[PDB]
């Protein structure tokens, strides 16, 4: 109880001369408050078991309408020393390490290279689910969009980013804005769980580090009335999300056309939202007009270096993106 | 429902000053911003000046800037229009209007609560 | 929101001539709300967590340190028409499938049964995970049996049935009895998350029809204000769960002596308190205790007869039961 | 705090019937159980009867059975607890308190928001 008190000091996240009791919700005025984000995690699980359901009863005969195989992967074949490596050294041989192999088997670099290759996809999941979870996060990606979209259409802040600190901190809390944040905890939430069950085996990196900093981001900005620029960044950073699944989806049927024009979108899309809009509009707003219109809070120390790391994890992202892009042309 | 009701007019000779006031009755009127409109006779209402609730933000209409001052006093929760150098243009009847969604636009339909109205005469 | 309105009818679940606005949070005193209970899901997730830490640095250590195999399960001899009919017909044959497969197959029935055994444990999770499972199992169940013992130990109802019916409705919230509500939820939570995630491939009969139920009870009898009662349904039935996990861990260590001992204790804790002290003095203060002090209250053809329905539960596990013993003698 | 005032004592003679009246200041009286307790000369506090929210139950000492009966007025936020064929014993001063977590107990540490309280002398 008193470290909570200690953790959620007014000094530190509210501005100068605010304090939490005034933005308690009163009778004529409703205020976001912390405890409003407890629904998050119903609202995941119900998202995840409609994640299931989609997976196994909708995406499962379209994969079957569209040729994906349904069968696992092949069997590689047996050889002892190429079993005990890949179960003690390694097991994804680099050149280096498959120049080693191959000098040590006498065997040609071809040979181990494929072993190795379908002793990966043996260890890997099978396309069928690879692109249902696809078809899943396209979807869903494409309903936050748009309805991130036909929110924002109506709303003053889009236009003028000097909007979102108008009459801070007494801006009231509205059904659709508190719709949107609550999809969007939720939806990352679901991502957690996901990952920390399903997936305990796959990935825990890049994309864990950014779902962390983007609940993080999430629930701090809703408990402290800085709301109105987070509905700009889940809609700037939610429009490119949208063409990579499906993507992938065009080169899990083995088109490769349309996978080819779909990446070259996705790249324009992607570079041009988070390398060009992102920081010019929203670091903007964020690290000057926030601290003038707002005044001198020290919670700018904390979420504007967490914008910044976000925007170095969309930069080495970017890298990626720009040689694949290469080997698209 | 904090209904404002606006007094300080009377009739003003040309190149005048006249100060007018806005009071609301209500213990909430200093969270919201304010924002005080005319409506021209034979013509709709239009936005005058607007103020937030710790009067950080004054915004104005491009025909008033300089001319008009907004300025609004918590304790007595009263808002003070105070015009200056005025032109045949300001002949209307001001209302005084609270906002609702702290949006910051230039519209009459954001705009509840609205006021009975006070009455301006420029010869 | 119409919906909503319509389930929670006043006249439905609360008694005569009471209706939700009496059981508002006022100054003095503090009611449970249904909004308290949204804490459950990140309790449970944080439990989770706790769980696989344990399971991962506390549990398997001891498992090494008592020679629990730290290996998988074996590997079956190679038979094609064996493989056929473990993929295709059924992977746990009866004595007529045994019989079937020795005529077919011209083989002895305890080649082919040990040969299906062998496949089963292949397909059966390692005793280490089991191990440690247990151990965790055994820790919650003997830390909530503690605390619920604690707890009701100076309560006024434990004693005489008729004292959780005392002011209903108006009976103010404990931190105590709070406490323990949202841990029970919690935990049944954390059972859920584990069973729909890492155990989607095991066990979805019985054990889910019980938690669902549990749950159930759980959150409607917290919404109800009749929550006196169910702390001492929590505690009785929570006292036999913590032998069952002890005779466990003693099973998968080879111990059989004390794994006996043990069942034996387990058998005659979960007799003593599911079938002669529970529907006597429970299913007394609920059945007829209840419509006695409170009134005519429609909720209680809900609530009887899912109690019910754990006594029928409780009533088949307990045939299982006794022919272990049986054995076990 | 909804302090009770004892009211409605004196002095009667034996084989006598009493009433005594607890009256709360209080607008929340009416949720909680309340109880007449009773502190004998050089004793302590007894238990002599209690009542819930809606008269549903009366608890009642084992040596005040009968003689002794509680009621409550929920509109005029009173309790009435009527006394008859009076026996030495009942000479004590008379505290009213409060039920706080509605535990149902014959307890003196569970009641509080106790009262100043009334006397009665019995001959
Ligand atoms: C390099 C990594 C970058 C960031 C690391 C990722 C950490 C973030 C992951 C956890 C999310 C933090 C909170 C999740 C739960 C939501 C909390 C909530 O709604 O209520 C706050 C609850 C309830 O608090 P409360 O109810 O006492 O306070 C409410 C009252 N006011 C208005 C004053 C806030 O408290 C917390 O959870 C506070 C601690 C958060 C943990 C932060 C660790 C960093
Ligand atoms: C044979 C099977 C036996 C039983 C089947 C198992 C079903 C139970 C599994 C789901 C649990 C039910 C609710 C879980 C979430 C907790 C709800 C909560 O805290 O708030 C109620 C929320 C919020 O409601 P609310 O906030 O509008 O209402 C609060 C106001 N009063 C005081 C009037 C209640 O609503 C629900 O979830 C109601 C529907 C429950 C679904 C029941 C399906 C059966
Ligand atoms: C990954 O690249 C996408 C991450 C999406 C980020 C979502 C964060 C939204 C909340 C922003 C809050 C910032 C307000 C603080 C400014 C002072
Ligand atoms: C499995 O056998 C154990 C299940 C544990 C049951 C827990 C339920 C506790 C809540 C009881 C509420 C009943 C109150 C309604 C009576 C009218
Ligand atoms: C904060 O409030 C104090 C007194 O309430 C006042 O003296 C001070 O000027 C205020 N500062 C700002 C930045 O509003
Ligand atoms: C319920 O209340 C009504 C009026 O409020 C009353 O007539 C009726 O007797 C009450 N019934 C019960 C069981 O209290």
């Amino acid at each position: 109880a008193g470290i909570l008190a200690w953790f959620w000091n007014e000094r530190f996240w509210l501005p100068h001369n605010v304090t939490w009791a005034d933005l308690k919700n009163t009778e004529e005025a409703t205020f976001p408050q912390a405890e409003d984000l407890y629904l998050a995690f119903p609202l995941a699980f119900c998202i995840f078991m409609v994640r299931l359901i989609f997976e196994r009863f909708v995406a499962k005969p379209c994969a079957i309408a569209l040729n994906i195989q349904a069968n696992g992967p092949q069997i590689a074949p047996p050889n002892a020393i190429l079993e005990k490596v890949f179960t003690a050294i390694t097991k994804h041989p680099d050149e280096k390490r498959l120049e080693g192999l191959s000098k040590q088997l006498d065997w040609d670099v071809r040979s181990i290279q494929r072993w190795f290759r379908q002793r990966r996809n043996q260890e890997k999941p099978s396309t069928l689910t690879r692109f249902c979870e696809s078809m899943w996060r396209f979807s869903f990606y494409l309903y936050v969009f748009t309805y991130g979209v036909r929110f924002l259409k109506k709303t003053p802040w889009l236009w003028n980013t000097r909007h979102c600190w108008y009459n801070y901190p007494y801006q009231p809390l509205t059904t659709d804005l508190h719709y949107y944040y609550i999809l969007e905890l939720s939806f990352y939430w679901s991502l957690m769980f996901s990952q920390f069950t399903d997936i305990k085996r796959k990935d825990f990196g890049i994309m864990f580090l950014h779902h962390l900093v983007s609940i993080f981001l999430i629930t701090f900005s809703y408990v402290n009335n800085m709301a109105r620029v987070g509905t700009l960044v889940l809609c700037l950073h939610d429009s490119a999300d949208a063409l990579l699944e499906a993507a992938k989806m065009a080169n899990y049927a083995k088109f490769q056309k349309m996978c080819d024009l779909l990446f070259v979108m996705f790249a324009v899309v992607f570079i041009t939202t988070r390398l060009g809009i992102f920081p010019l509009w929203v670091l903007n707003t964020t690290l000057f007009e926030s601290w003038e219109i707002v005044g001198p809070y020290p919670s700018w120390w904390v979420f504007n270096l967490l914008l910044l790391l976000v925007q170095g994890l969309n930069c080495f992202w970017s890298y990626l993106i720009v040689k694949i892009a290469c080997k698209a042309v | 429902q904090l209904q404002f009701v606006e007094s300080g007019g009377g009739l003003v000779q040309a190149g005048g000053s006249l100060r007018l006031s806005c009071a609301a009755s209500g213990r909430t009127f200093s969270r919201y911003a304010v924002g005080w409109f005319r409506q021209a006779p034979g013509k709709e209402r239009e936005f005058v000046a607007s103020i937030t609730w710790n009067g950080a933000t004054t915004y104005y209409a491009d025909s008033v800037k300089g001319r008009f001052t907004i300025s609004r006093d918590n304790a007595k929760n009263t808002v003070y229009l105070q015009m200056n150098s005025l032109k045949p243009e300001d002949t209307a009847v001001y209302y005084c209007a609270l906002d609702l969604y702290s949006y910051g636009t230039r519209d009459v339909a954001d705009f509840g609560s609205w006021g009975k109205g006070t009455r301006v005469t420029v010869s």
